[PDB]
RNA sequence: GGCCAGGUAGCUCAGUCGGUAGAGCGUCCGCCUGAAAAGCGGAAGGUCGGCGGUUCGAUCCCGCCCCUGGCCACCA
């Protein structure tokens, strides 16, 4: 976006911001889901004596 | 803008001491030791100067400003005496042509080391510099050069002589019980005491009679309950606004940390420094109607004479007139009546405000003025008119005008006429007894009269009436301190007391040492843990909202605004310390702490003030203790990285949960109690590697590996393990064993039992002990096996058994019977199946 | 037995007479000097009461 | 509570006044070694102290706040 001319950046940045947020949002939920599974696996794992 | 301690030049002090004791003179070094000896902390001894060579008075004859540079730059010709002129480039801006200034010419040496040679600057030559008070080591320069008042000296006069540079400035930190020592008056009196000198009090009717009192001056009303003790007013009419203070006055104000402004204000500060009674000057033409002293109303404001608005509260005492606030009483005057350039008629104010009221007000408003810090330590009410008269005469002397023969002197309702505190009765030998020194006969009466008290002597009792400037003298112990400090503490001998036979350390105290020793021997390093929890730690742990650890005592004003909660558990602080050490290169770490925690309850709240003139009753004592949060001693430990370092013997052993269980057993052995460990779920521990620790059937804590999410969210190392026990819930114990050593041989057998995988190994061993009875001398697990021969969710345990009789050799069949009874006990209590 | 101490009159609300004890601290930052060690005195009669 | 300077990676610090932000040491991998380290080669790791606002987009601009170091000040 820094190489773009000054008046072409506004419209390009919108697309870039929306595309990056879409992928960032998908990462957050997957991180969460995999964290929840890790903690639920901790609960049912057999303990040590 | 405001200074701090008691500064005064030696010459002034000497002058006042010398009136009574002609020619008294001591070195600064001796004076320092004498002051320390009698109880005045000497923070600094500042010899003025020194200067060498041509540092002389000069007069600015011509100024030429120099444009093109960052600041205004003046090219001045200065008359340096004997009709000679020097060009000098100077930076400052607080002088005009005609001013007497102090020049340091080529060949001079300034404190300290700055050799003055003719230098160039801004395309012009400079035969020296015009000095500031700082550059001369005279005072604080106030970002400007020093102008001497007209007539102070001639151009060419020797600067060191004119400036009195052979003086020495003492900076003392006066203790708050000695308000009378915030002046030359009190300090001179203390020295006359310490040197046994005849003393002339500078605040008495002395050398000139008091001023006449032919009628009332300005009218005054004082609101009841304001704590004003005295309020005197006397005007000086028709002073010369163009007058300035003479050099001797300006210098003394400068040496004492006070910047000189104009004669009316300079005189109030000078007399305040000399006598200890703060004085205020009002422009008399700017007062509207009756002067009133009253409390401030809620939300009221006042503009002090620095142009700053102050939010007032209702405990602040004001001086007002009909139109505006004249002063925040005893703290700072208001702009409305302040003396200024044009003022010709001055109304001088000598008042005594309530010490506590001034203390509250000045500290809340952050105005520790020269007046305020004197009134909060109390001011001698007997000298208000004496200081008033001294002030008025001095001001008429400097600036002209007439001292009016009128005086308003309000001395309370009803008028108080004797300002001495109540008399104190004390045995004549009481100082001797407290000191453990037999003082020469008559020492106590001599010393107490020296400090100004009236002493009457009947039998072996003194009746001692303190002087009005000593309101700190209220009981015999106060008087004892006076005698002892003047005689000097060095005469008191050093004698160890006879202690009765003590009982030494308590059991709890001994046990804390033993636990400490043992953990340190096992590789743990002690930290002393902060009681302020990390921000949101229990959220990072994921604790339930009703977890008791979240019920914390809170600090109103903590070190870190985000850490006001006091710790209910030591683990947060230990874990923070763990991260700290690991972050600095020491990845293999074991830390412990032994410290109290803070656990409030329902009854954790305030208890109102109880009068301190009696013992609190046993019910009040118990209510005070019951109102505090519970504060039990805990012991805790954390470990991460390698538990055992690598070496020639192989690569070393990573920390594991079993190391945390061993730390529990180290603590229990040190405490000489038995513990049992049971599986538990309890954040922040891993629910499958967590033990709850029991003594008897009382829970005392938890141990094991921390939960992986807690580790991830707190930035802790993988595998961190931890222990925390409540020491106060571990009972003391005094085991008295009486072993009997059987001379007969023992029998060794082993036994393999299969149990469900969730049965703890220790519950099997206990069942084996239970069934086997008295022949069983020892049992030790040595094998846990879960291979393919063992069903799923089951495990095979094998124990080494040692049997021995106290009175016979056993047969193999005798042990086998005991083993078979153990096997049956294990089937009955834990479902064990004899391995086949 | 060789360390340098000194006792001098001072003040505390709960003692009378009061004193402060300094020790000669050779390694003080900026040069050796007396440094406050602690406070002391005879227990104030208001405290006993 | 006053003033000055700061807050950037695991540690010690540069740097950017709107779209790429780093170094030295610390961590990880390959070659190498029996295993290491060095050397060569190559990676990971930062919400640029917090929260708002402006903006398509803020470590950087605006506002409010918190904290660190130093120098004052205060005091049991
Ligand atoms: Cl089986
Ligand atoms: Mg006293
Ligand atoms: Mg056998
Ligand atoms: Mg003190
Ligand atoms: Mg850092
Ligand atoms: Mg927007």
């Amino acid at each position: 976006l820094a190489v773009l001319p000054k008046e072409q950046r506004a419209e390009a940045g919108k697309r870039v911001n929306a595309a990056r947020n879409a992928a960032q949002r998908s990462y957050d939920e997957r991180l969460a889901t995999l964290r929840a599974e890790r903690d639920a696996a901790v609960l049912v794992a057999e303990g040590i004596d | 803008f405001q200074s701090n301690a008691m500064r005064l030049p030696y010459s002034w002090l000497r002058e006042v001491v010398a009136v009574g004791a002609s020619g008294w003179d001591v070195t600064p070094g001796e004076l320092e030791q004498t002051l320390l000896r009698i109880g005045h902390e000497v923070e600094e001894v500042i010899p003025l100067g020194p200067v060498d060579g041509p540092v002389t008075v000069g007069r600015v004859a011509d100024i030429e400003e120099l444009t093109g540079y960052k600041k205004p730059i003046r090219a001045c010709a200065v008359d340096i005496g004997d009709r000679q002129y020097r060009e000098i480039i100077c930076g400052a801006t607080n002088f005009a042509v005609g001013d007497l200034v102090v020049v340091a010419l080529p060949g001079a040496t300034l404190p300290g080391g700055f050799t003055i040679s003719a230098r160039k600057a801004y395309g012009r030559n400079s035969d020296g510099m015009i000095c500031s008070a700082a550059e001369l080591n005279l005072g604080a320069d106030h970002s400007g050069i020093l102008v001497l008042p007209p007539g102070a000296a001639e151009p060419g006069a020797d600067g060191a002589g004119v400036l009195g540079l052979d003086d020495v400035v003492f900076h003392l930190a006066i203790t708050p019980d000695r308000g009378y020592c915030m002046s030359v008056r009190g300090l001179a009196r203390e020295l006359a005491c310490a040197y046994d000198l005849d003393f002339v009090d500078p605040a008495s009717n002395s050398r000139v009679p008091p001023l006449p009192i032919e009628g009332p001056a300005w009218p005054l009303t004082v609101q009841p309950e304001t704590g004003v003790r005295r309020f005197a007013l006397r005007p000086v009419i028709g002073i010369d606004p163009a007058a300035v203070s003479p050099w001797w006055l300006q210098r003394r104000l400068l040496l004492c940390g006070i910047r000189a402004t104009c004669p009316a204000v300079d005189v109030t500060n000078y007399v305040m420094l000399e006598l200890g009674h703060p004085m205020h000057a009002h422009d008399r033409n700017r007062i509207s109607g009756t002067l009133g002293v009253r409390f401030a109303r809620s939300g009221e404001t006042a503009v002090t004479l620095d142009g700053i608005e102050r939010k007032l509260d209702t405990a602040d005492v004001l001086i007002v007139d009909d139109a505006a606030t004249a002063a925040i009483g005893g703290v700072m005057g208001a702009a409305s009546t302040e003396v200024r350039a044009d003022s010709t008629d001055v109304l001088l104010e000598a008042a005594i405000w309530d010490p506590a009221a001034v203390s509250r007000t000045q500290r809340r408003l952050h105005l520790p003025s020269e007046a305020a810090r004197r009134y909060e330590r109390t001011v001698d009410p007997a000298i208000s008119v004496a200081a008033l008269d001294r002030c008025a005469r001095l001001l008429a002397d400097i600036a002209g005008g007439e001292v009016s023969p009128t005086l308003t002197d309000w001395r309370g309702d009803p008028p108080c006429d004797d300002w001495s505190p109540p008399p104190i009765r004390m045995g004549v030998d009481v100082p001797d007894r407290i000191a453990g020194v037999a003082y020469p006969q008559g020492t106590t009466a001599r010393r107490l009269a020296q400090i100004g008290a009236v002493v009457t002597h009947d039998g072996d009792t003194l009746t001692v009436t303190p002087p009005s400037w000593r309101p700190d003298l209220r009981q015999p112990a106060d008087l004892v301190e006076e005698v002892l400090r003047l005689e000097g503490l060095e005469v008191i001998p050093s004698v160890l007391p006879p202690a009765p036979a003590g009982r030494g350390l308590t059991a709890g105290q001994q046990r804390r040492r033993t636990i400490g020793r043992s953990l340190a021997l096992s590789g743990y390093v002690e930290i002393l843990p902060t009681p302020f929890l990390p921000a949101g730690v229990f959220d990072l742990w994921g604790l339930e909202a009703d977890d008791s650890r979240r019920m914390t005592t809170r600090v109103l004003n903590p070190l870190e605004a985000d850490r006001p909660q006091l710790a209910t558990t030591l683990l947060p602080a230990l874990l923070e310390a763990l991260v700290r050490n690991v972050s600095r290169g020491l990845v293999d770490v074991a830390l412990f702490a032994i410290a109290q925690v803070v656990q409030p309850t329902e009854q954790t709240r305030g208890v109102g003030l109880i009068p301190v003139d009696r013992r609190p009753t046993d019910d009040e004592i118990a209510m005070l203790d019951a109102s505090l949060p519970r504060q039990p001693q805990h012991v805790a430990a954390v470990l991460a990285g390698l538990r055992e370092p690598r070496g020639p013997w192989g690569p070393g052993r990573p920390v594991e949960a079993a190391d945390a269980f061993e730390a529990v057993r180290i603590i229990a052995r040190a405490s000489r109690v038995d513990v049992t460990l049971r599986p538990a779920q309890y954040l922040p521990w891993h629910p499958g590697r967590c033990a709850q620790v029991f003594v008897g059937e009382s829970s005392v804590g938890h141990a094991g590996q921390l939960h992986p999410a807690v580790i991830e969210r707190s930035g802790l190392p993988k595998g961190t393990c931890a222990v925390e026990l409540n020491l106060d819930a571990i009972p003391c114990s005094a085991p008295l064993p009486a072993p009997r050593v059987s001379p007969y041989p023992a029998v060794f057998q082993d036994v393999s039992l299969v149990v469900a995988a969730d049965i703890p190994a220790q519950a099997v061993a206990d069942a084996v002990r239970a069934g086997a009875g008295d022949l069983l001398e020892d049992i030790a697990l040595f094998d846990v096996f879960t291979g393919p021969q063992i069903g799923e969710h089951r495990k095979s345990l094998t124990f080494a058994l040692r049997f021995r009789a106290p009175d016979r050799t056993l047969t193999e069949d005798d042990a086998s019977a005991a083993r078979d009874a153990a096997v049956q006990s294990a089937a009955e209590r834990v479902g064990a199946v004899l391995r086949g | 037995p060789s360390a340098r101490t000194r006792i001098r009159p001072h003040f505390f609300p709960f003692t009378e007479p009061s004193a402060e004890v300094d020790v000669w601290f050779a390694n003080k930052i900026g040069g050796a000097a007396w440094v406050e060690w602690g406070g002391c005195g005879m227990v104030h009669p208001n405290v006993l009461r």
